[PDB]
């Protein structure tokens, strides 16, 4: 078992009420078996868009998920994510 | 690469415990036990990767395996039921694909057996009139009398077994029939030349193996047990 | 299934050539073996294919295979006796111990032997222990006779069979007849059955 | 030089359930999907088919369409013949393609590994165990080298049908390959300056923390991370005692600029 590293930054820089992607990336796992959801406040967002799960030279396993989002002063957003090699679901949360 | 199988022959009844088993001496990881029945062709039961493993196959049910060495390769019937009827192959084989192929083991579940006999074997002199017309002398055996219909036929002429000449009726006839468990006869011819069967010192037998009950069955009737036997038939050659 | 033979079965007079057809569904197809079988008995292998579009040769027995058609036809010639027997198919998976054999119900031959000198005549053989009891063997009737069974419930005919004197090239047809009367006789005993004007009836 | 990537994945948790996906690489942009849901391999650009004819095609995928379910169930035989030895859950990944140089030349390669240890390639005309492996794996490779066919196909994969299918693919994908899309950049700080850069490609890219005509060692790069889009994302953070913000910019050269620097000051 591998532990998960995840980062959650923009893809455009962040601007209050203006449209964006927010994307979340998690990798250096194993096995690849994993539950990822994208947060508002602490409420799973619907429309979250994942990319093919792939690998590295050193064969741990790597995933994107993004999803658009309009940030606003008082909104916070996160990435959470469940693996074997965890007791607990980490969560790390979107920072500027 | 020669597989070498146990009984060849098997007479059980409904619910008791019947063991196949199959034998390779060349050090083949890998056994597979198959059946035979008409219209369809071989299906696996179980098989093998070697001492210790068993495999469920495509039609298990029913049938137990077990591998105990690298050599042996066994099939058990627990409770065994006529549909297990059939004539089993044991197979074995290395990395390769090719798998080679034990000689059958013929098997026959029967509700009850109650009926079995062991058959009476009578020989036929070749007719005086047939030597002088041909110079050809035919034998005729007799098996009569025997249930069920599991018994090997075979000729031996001064204690080694002939093939040459040699005729058997592809399937035993009933004799009586009108019967859900009549028994059967079968007959068997061999021609010799007549300068051979007129030799005094030609010894000529005729052989059938019937396949019985085992030591190991219950037998309640009053007349001789019925077991797995060989009934014979003798006769020398006369000038 | 995946693996269909084709004839069920044939009847051939000896001498004369047959096409056995194999026609599989198969995924995928590394090799395909060809089986002769004689009743109750074992798998003598006559040949096995291997290569996209494969032929091979076994004394009497040629073969070819298609994997694109995913066919496989077996060639027979100049049927002999000895080769009435069930032709089996074989399918394997893999080229290795991985792979699962997908079996044919297989194709029955029947080979028709030529009686080249007929004789037919009927005999009484006596039991070696028992002056009284007797069979009536009819022989050394050709390939187109007939034997049936007799009216009497109480007398029995065996079927027809073949023997093959095989270091003098001789074959003969025979048929056992007996009945568990005394007063039964043999130029009685072949009655029911369309029998040769020539039939040697001796005394 | 670039690198064409064949990435399985398979997963085996118990001798009845498994599941079996693929993604491929040409450098860092993806060009094909095989889902295991999915009977066919889905091209992820418009010229996945790279400069094969549909038949060509056709019988290309029909052979991995084939591979796919015998995969599975050797993986799943070789566990019975294994056994007591190894149990579910089982993890197997597959790496493979080549390495393209200038004019003819490359290298095929075909790693497979286990449990996320890597034991096993092809190398010549047969498989063989890496070092470190266990010698279990002697009886896997012993039968799977067994199989002739199943060589012949793989050095033909290797050897032949990869250099000519993406010597294929790099010609048909050209335009994408060769891409220039523009960074942009923005600043924060937290209890250290952070500079954020995003949207470049290719990925070669250059970060720096400057002070006029200076440039700040103290200056550590992230990793680079994907957008979406294809695109990638960088940034650059720097220790900053605090009221010494002043003068200071985020300097980033990038392909796609063409020497008009991003200059943004604090
Ligand atoms: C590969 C680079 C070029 C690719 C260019 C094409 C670009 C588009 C590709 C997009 C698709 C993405 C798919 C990526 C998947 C990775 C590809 C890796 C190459 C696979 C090579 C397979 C070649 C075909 C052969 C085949 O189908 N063979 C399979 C059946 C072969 C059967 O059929 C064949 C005819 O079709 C032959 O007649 C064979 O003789 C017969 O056996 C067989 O099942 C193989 O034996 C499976 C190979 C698996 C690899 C084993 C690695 C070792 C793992 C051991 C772990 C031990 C754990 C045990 C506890
Ligand atoms: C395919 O090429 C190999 C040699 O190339 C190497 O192995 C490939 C699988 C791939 O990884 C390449 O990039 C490697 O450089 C040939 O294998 C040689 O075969 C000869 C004769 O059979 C033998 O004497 C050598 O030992 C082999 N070489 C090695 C390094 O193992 C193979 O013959 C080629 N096959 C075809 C069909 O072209
Ligand atoms: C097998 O594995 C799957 C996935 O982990 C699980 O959902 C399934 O119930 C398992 N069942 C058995 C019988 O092992
Ligand atoms: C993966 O695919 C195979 C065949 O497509 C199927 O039998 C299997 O159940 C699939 N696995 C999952 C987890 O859906």
């Amino acid at each position: 078992q591998k532990t998960p590293q995840i980062q959650v930054y923009s893809r455009h820089p962040p601007e209050n009420g203006k449209p964006n992607i927010l994307n979340c990336y998690v990798t250096q796992f194993h096995p690849p078996h994993i539950e990822i959801q994208m947060l508002k406040n602490g409420k799973k967002i619907p429309k979250v868009e994942m990319s093919d799960m792939s690998f590295s030279k050193d064969w741990s396993f790597y995933i994107l998920a993004h999803t658009e989002f309009t940030p606003t002063e008082t909104d916070t957003y996160a990435c959470r994510v469940k693996h074997a090699s965890m007791a607990e679901p980490k969560t790390v949360y979107w920072d500027r | 690469a020669a597989v070498t199988q146990s009984p060849r022959n098997k007479v059980a009844v409904t619910g008791g415990k019947v063991t196949l088993s199959c034998n390779q001496t060349n050090n083949h990881n890998n056994m597979y036990w198959y059946r035979q029945d008409t219209g369809h062709g071989l299906r696996l039961i179980h098989y093998s990767y070697g001492a210790g493993s068993t495999e469920k196959g495509d039609i298990p049910d029913g049938y137990k395996a077990s591998r105990p060495s690298q050599e042996n390769f066994s099939l058990i019937l627990e409770l065994a039921t006529p549909s297990q009827t059939s004539v089993y192959f044991c197979a074995s084989g290395d990395e390769g694909y090719t798998q080679y192929f034990g000689p059958g083991t013929r098997l026959l579940v029967l509700e009850d057996l109650r009926n079995v006999t062991p058959p009476k074997v009578s020989l036929f002199e070749p007719s005086k009139a047939e030597i002088s017309h041909t110079q050809k002398a035919t034998l005729v055996c007799l098996a009569t009398g025997f249930y069920p219909d599991h018994v090997e036929l075979s000729w031996w002429v001064n204690g080694k077994e002939v093939h040459s000449g040699v005729c058997t009726d592809p399937q035993p006839l009933k004799e009586q029939p009108a019967l859900n468990d009549s028994r059967y006869s079968l007959s068997s011819r061999l021609r010799v030349s007549a300068t051979f069967w007129q030799n005094p010192r030609n010894h000529f037998r005729c052989q059938v193996q019937f396949y019985g009950l085992s030591e190991n069955d219950e037998w309640t009737q009053d007349r001789a047990k019925p077991v797995t036997q060989i009934v014979s038939a003798e006769a020398w050659g006369r000038a | 299934t995946q693996v269909e033979q084709s004839p069920q079965s044939l009847v051939v007079r000896q001498g004369e050539n047959c096409v056995l057809q194999c026609n599989y569904s198969v995924t995928p197809d590394n090799h395909l073996r060809w089986f002769k079988q004689d009743t109750g008995k074992g798998l003598v292998s006559l040949t096995v294919l291997v290569d996209q579009k494969d032929k091979t040769s076994n004394g009497r027995y040629s073969a070819t295979l298609d994997k694109d058609a995913k066919h496989s036809t077996l060639h027979i010639t100049a049927t002999l006796l000895d080769d009435t027997a069930t032709y089996i198919c074989v399918v394997g998976d893999r080229g290795s111990a991985l792979g699962r054999l997908h079996f044919g119900a297989g194709t029955q031959l029947i080979v028709i032997p030529d009686i080249q000198n007929p004789d037919p005549a009927v005999y009484q053989l006596r039991d070696s222990k028992s002056s009284d009891k007797s069979v009536c063997l009819f022989t050394d009737f050709d390939s187109q006779t007939n034997v049936s069974q007799s009216k009497d419930s109480d007398v029995y005919i065996t079927d027809k069979c073949v023997l093959d004197m095989r270091s003098m090239d001789f074959k003969s047809n025979s048929a056992v007849a007996w009945s568990n009367k005394s007063d039964f006789a043999c130029a009685n005993a072949f009655n029911n059955s369309i029998i040769p004007e020539d039939t040697f009836f001796p005394s | 030089n670039y690198t064409f990537r064949c990435l399985q994945m398979s997963s085996f948790a118990n001798r009845s359930w498994s599941r079996t996906d693929s993604v491929v690489w040409l450098g860092d942009l993806q060009t094909h999907r095989w889902s295991n849901d999915s009977a066919t391999i889905s091209f992820t650009k418009p010229w996945s088919q790279g400069k094969l004819s549909n038949q060509q095609w056709e019988k290309l995928q029909h052979m991995f369409q084939v591979y796919r379910v015998s995969f599975t169930r050797d993986i799943q035989e070789l566990v019975k013949m294994m056994s007591p030895k190894e149990d579910y859950p089982i993890e197997i990944q597959l790496s493979a393609g080549c390495e393209m140089y200038p004019g003819n030349a490359s290298e095929s390669f075909l790693h497979v590994a286990f449990q996320g240890k890597y034991v096993v390639r092809f190398w010549g005309t047969s498989w063989q165990t890496v070092p470190g492996a266990p010698s279990w794996l002697d009886l896997p490779i012993k039968v799977l080298n067994a199989d002739q066919g199943t060589s012949a196909t793989v050095q033909m994969l290797l050897n032949d049908t990869c250099p000519l299918f993406v010597r294929g693919l790099l010609e048909a994908g050209k335009s994408d390959l060769e891409k220039q899309e523009k960074p942009v950049a923005w600043l924060s700080s937290v209890p250290q300056l952070v500079c954020h850069v995003s949207g470049f490609y290719p990925k070669p890219v250059w970060v720096m923390w400057m002070r006029g005509d200076q440039e700040q060692q103290g200056t550590h790069r992230g990793d680079f991370l994907p957008n979406a889009d294809e695109t990638w994302y960088l940034q650059a953070t720097l220790d900053v005692e605090a009221g010494e913000e002043a003068g200071l910019a985020c300097r980033v050269k990038h392909s796609s600029l063409g020497g008009q620097d991003i200059i943004l000051y604090w």
